[PDB]
């Protein structure tokens, strides 16, 4: 990984830098860096593809180095350099696909492909140099067994679910009280609606709460809460939990009250929000635990007076909500987020190419059922294929 | 050792030449250019008027692939030779510069060497076929520094008369040849007819060989001797000796 | 171009580099490429023009070279090379000013200001050196006609159009069957809605369909799609199509059914989602094709029988939605997006010194008339403006 | 590309100029150029054909070169050179037809076969000479990115349609008014119909437009633009809208009125030709209006009266015609014409080995679908295509 | 005329002869019609009218030659002469575009444009070559 790595680092910085006219003394460490690969991938063989639709593609090297003295580059050592360069960018290229649409159960971290498996012999080592990017640089500093962090912006670690439970209902579904929530993505809308609006409940207040499990630790979280949810706050026809029959749903929103926001780890506190909204900050958690209130208004206008009587039927029903959006975060392991592409090159690729359903990723790759079910074998294949993808992009 | 390159591990035997192999391990264009004509400037064939001839590249001809070589050379004049101790770097690229500010002298003398050797070809009567020899010419490669040092710009080109003398020699040579063969199968194919069994065909034949005047006989191999035996065995009379003999 | 953004990056790095107490090894490379670019324009008077508000300012080049005696850098050095660095930096940044206000319509990725054009001069192509950034990485693979890429978070590929479609109308507006949406953006909320809830429908289906056509190719899009189209999800007047009245739409949400969004490239069908929600990839489209289906609910609990019924007045009218947000992308060509400041640079430049109109760009700079008409001379002058804006970014 | 179209260009002045007799100063440079070509493919192993049934072929290279020094040229000298330009030239033939064959959506303009992508490697560069052709020249200029245009007798740039509008109808379709068009290959035929006759328009006249957008820009074309559309001139029975009936059309033609044609690129106005018959001019266009008038004749003779009532029921209707043909026009983009053989060449040579239909272009390499979605990366593609097939025909 | 086609005529097979790789004996002639070109251009002061919206536009030819003594053109070789090819062909198109624009009653077979003019002169006469158009 950090070999291929190299490869690719070495051929953007020889596209970046080998250009006409500037100085030799811009280029001397790279010519040298970039004579290296040469001498060490010279007189190899390498095969790639062979699955799904991915083509079978021999690689032979034999270049000659660069060794022309200059003071600015001129074309011909550009023609040169490109020549070689667009060769070993195909085959890097190629490599990477075919490390990209393989994975295993066993040693998911370790090389798929033939090629990088080759490309891990002792003799290769050195090509190895500047490993910076974040994705090579966790690489390494999880083979040394130290924290790796990837910083996300909306990370994607919440598996899509549209879900309603209630705690009170009976076959009419006409005085119900219970919680619907979508948490999705980064994102996170809850409410808590009670039919009566808490006429009989003790001190008139109903208690709401919603425990969301991540599925890894999220550390150095920014998280904006706002009272309400929009997404809960229309007239909807809901389906049955069976899907029998609909039910209907006709919010009045108030705001939400004795609103706790609870980060925890390993189900201790670990930070704690009462009645703040706007940005907060989560440290370190593995689960959130969201508890609002619905208080009835102990004072109300005579319009706010009618749309709450004190029995059946409730036409109106009174609903708190609670929005909670992770904009930023770092994780050990690796997710999706909305800045990056790694997942959708890794999707883009397997689709592209037929890539047969294997055994450790779902069907599509569908990011849904992987985060479900994150499994350690699952977490080592998809950094693996992440890094790939992060290499794969340097140069394409 | 200009390039940095670490010196070639040459094997011998091996189907390419050093420069062949020197030519894919060289990026620079000018010196691989160079490689490139060096390792493709065999001869080539063609029949002129009967006679096989092996003639030049038109680039030798006139000339101009020599600028391609002070191309080359004078690169490597600007090479760094990295790790070369700088006073023999100095010698060593001023040499190659020796050789490179006579352009235009080594123009004319490539153009020269070859319109000599296509005039004095035109004399040439025998087929030239290219084998490699038992034993060689020796050529001191001093000799070669001289003629590119010390040659200047006057042309010289065979005499007419030279040129008839060669040609005159080549066709009497040519002549004789096939005469004596003529001679040879004619009283080699008589005495089989007349069935001369204890005739011995290896007096015809050192006969034929002293006849063409430049054998010495005694240092003919004898398998060498049985088979010019059996090729002029194998040949058809020439018409009037057949026809005296019948 | 790459002589204006070497010019600049050499910039970049002696403020960077050229500070009190460093190394002189930690610049020798980087005082060579200073000195060279010295050299390069010493004795060159360029000017940058009077379009608009713009002054008229003329610059001369008489500068020593940087010294090298110093073993570490030190403050008499530093404020040496500040000097000079100013006095370059001020005209980088006037000619990047020159060349954004400029474009064509003949050849809108030439260079248009005449210091530019004078730049691409030979002579100036000893400044050039490593071309790193994504914008001049593009602008060199473009020249070349190779694959170029730009990746956008949030890509405002979505012209603004809040538009309906009634499919089914009458003079009251009392019976409508129709789609509206929103097209913002990275984002689209479309909604079918039916008043008579598809009660006449041949199955009690009501199907609607939603197509976007995009002005550029996008690969690699990471999208979110999610079943409810909130903006249209809440009691709303609206103009009729000739704005001679006003109609009155009361949504009731039911779950949309059949699901089926389509990306499509060249109208064959590149990736398809039946009933998928959550993060999704589209590896290669330029068009989006969202179907969804109004099935009434074949069981209703009173409250909801009593929300439709059979026949004329509809109160309640139901209403499916669908939300698709493009998180990121990578299209061939540039684009705003919600993390560069391209596009902002550009417009600030214009505004700030009053450019009249020209023959290529909206009256405004103004993005929903430029991405609605995204014709190849556009695309051409957008991104010889937006890469010199990346360039002035790097100073400015 | 250009080794290959180089390859094929020293095969073709090979077989023009290696003729028995001419004087070898005729042939000197060609043969030192034939002489080189075997030089550089010597030692070469090449493999073509793995598509469809295009049959796997090996090919190697170990011929003798030709001589140098005789003054004219005899039988056994073209004898020796004809069995190298026979081997030759069918290798030739079979690397164009296995690049033929095959697409990319990446990237189109690449080499796409092992042969192809073989020659560009740098060591074949030196077999490179003279680019002469028309489709050399603009792919040369392309890679660049330098202005250059195709010239086309009669291009394809209109793809089959024969439609027709309605502004007035009802179900019987007795009284209609509206246009029918066949838009294919390089001609428009338009014609407003009216059944009434204009008896009840405003002055008596009724306006018919007509828009084609071209999917590329058309620079310094020739139209001729005639009166009358004699494709919509006789009597039709035509389907509905929808299939479910057919109405019947029985023109009788009245001279177009107020002829205006406006040929516009980006929406706005580059040429207008108002009341213009014959041969017109087009500078640079992407968009075609038509504007035409039905005016009833003031005047009537009895005939003429009796044609045209003043109610229904309408058995004679007016119809006013027009008719544009591009006799030749230059576009930046290849396309199928009158003249050339390049579309044939590529359909041929991929319907006789039976090709599977690729990701890039239609089945059966359908023009009318093609120039429909003409994108980008089929633009790619079929420049590919057809410069490999322009190659091609040079020699078979 | 005959001047201004031979400059375009040269200049169209300088773009498709001198080409990365080629042999310099596939390009000798062309490289000795090209330097001729540039011999006689160079030192010559040019101006294209203002007819019109046309821009008035000066063109300086001061060139090099191209060089000989290559076996086969290289990248640095093809640059140079891309370099030099593109200002020619630009002030050869403006010229071609000046007298297309131009129109006199009498002596209207005669060249209208000043650049054209001056290159109908005896000291062109020398770019001219093989008119086979
Ligand atoms: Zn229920
Ligand atoms: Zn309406
Ligand atoms: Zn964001
Ligand atoms: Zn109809």
């Amino acid at each position: 990984m950090d070999v291929l790595y190299s490869l690719s680092k070495t051929l953007k910085d020889a596209r970046d830098k080998i250009v006409e006219g500037t100085l030799y003394s811009n280029v001397s460490d790279l010519i040298q860096q970039f004579n290296q690969m040469i001498i060490t991938m010279n007189g190899n063989e390498f095969q790639t593809g062979g699955i799904g639709n991915l083509p079978i593609r021999n690689w032979n090297f034999d270049f000659g180095l660069l060794g022309t003295t200059l003071l600015n580059l001129d074309a011909n050592y550009v023609e040169t350099a490109r020549n070689t360069i667009d060769y070993f960018v195909d085959f890097v290229d190629n490599v990477c696909m075919d490390e990209m649409v393989r994975e295993s159960q066993r040693n998911g971290i370790a090389p798929q492909s033939d090629s990088l498996r080759k490309l891990s012999g002792i003799k290769f080592k050195r090509i190895n140099f500047d490993n910076s990017s974040e994705y090579i640089e966790n690489w390494n500093l999880q083979n040394r067994r130290q924290r790796t962090g990837f910083t996300f912006h909306k990370p994607n670690i919440f598996p899509y679910s549209a879900s309603f439970t209630l705690n009170r209902s009976q076959p009419a579904h006409d005085n119900l009280m219970g919680t619907m929530w979508l948490n999705a993505g980064s994102e996170i809308q809850v409410a808590g609606f009670d039919y009566s609006c808490a006429i009989n409940a003790p001190a008139n207040i109903q208690q709401f709460e919603h425990i969301v499990q991540l599925r890894r630790v999220l550390t150095t979280a920014t998280i904006t809460l706002l009272p309400d949810a929009e997404r809960f706050s229309f007239p909807r026809v809901i389906n049955s939990a069976d899907g029998a029959t609909t039910w209907y749903f006709n919010p009045v929103i108030l705001r939400p009250n004795n609103v706790e926001v609870e980060f925890l780890l390993n189900g201790q506190i670990i930070n704690t929000y009462q009645a703040r909204f706007g940005t907060i900050i989560a440290r370190n958690f593995d689960t959130i635990r969201l508890s609002f209130q619905l208080m009835r208004p102990p004072n109300m206008t005579p319009a706010v007076a009618a749309l709450f009587p004190n029995a059946q039927p409730f036409e109106h029903h009174a609903t708190v909500g609670l929005t909670l959006r992770i904009e930023s975060a770092v994780c050990e392991s690796v997710l999706a987020d909305a800045s990056k592409t790694m997942l959708a090159n890794v999707t883009s690729v397997r689709q592209e190419y037929a890539i047969p359903v294997g055994p450790v990723f779902p069907p599509g790759m569908n990011w849904t059922d992987l985060i479900t079910n994150y499994s350690p074998s699952r977490e080592d294949n998809l950094q693996r294929v992440f890094t790939v993808a992060s290499i794969r992009s340097m140069l394409v | 050792p200009a390039f940095g390159m670490q010196r070639m591990h040459y094997r011998n035997g091996d189907p390419q030449t050093p420069f062949q192999i020197a030519e894919q391990q060289i990026q620079n264009f000018q010196v691989a250019n160079w490689l490139h004509f060096v390792n493709n400037n065999q001869f080539r064939q063609v029949v002129i008027d009967g006679v096989l001839n092996q003639v030049l590249n038109d680039n030798i001809r006139n000339g101009h692939v020599v600028n391609q070589l002070m191309e080359a050379l004078m690169q490597l004049s600007r090479q760094q030779f990295p790790t070369m101790p700088v006073d023999y770097k100095r010698s060593i690229q001023r040499g190659i510069l020796l050789l490179s500010n006579r352009l235009g002298q080594l123009v004319d003398l490539t153009r020269l060497l070859a319109y000599n050797y296509e005039t004095l070809m035109a004399c040439i009567t025998m087929n030239m076929q290219h084998v490699q020899t038992l034993t060689t010419e020796k050529l001191q490669l001093t000799s070669v520094t001289s003629l590119c040092m010390l040659i200047g710009n006057a042309t010289v080109i065979p005499s007419p008369q030279t040129l008839f003398h060669y040609y005159n020699v080549n066709v009497n040579f040519h002549s004789n040849y096939n005469e004596r063969i003529n001679d040879a199968v004619a009283i080699i194919t008589a005495a089989n007819r007349l069935n001369l069994y204890q005739k011995k065909m290896k007096s015809i034949v050192e006969d034929f060989l002293k006849r063409l005047q430049i054998f010495d006989i005694s240092r003919v191999p004898d398998d060498q001797m049985y088979r010019l035996r059996d090729r002029l065995r194998l040949l058809p009379v020439e018409i009037r000796r057949l026809d005296i003999f019948n």
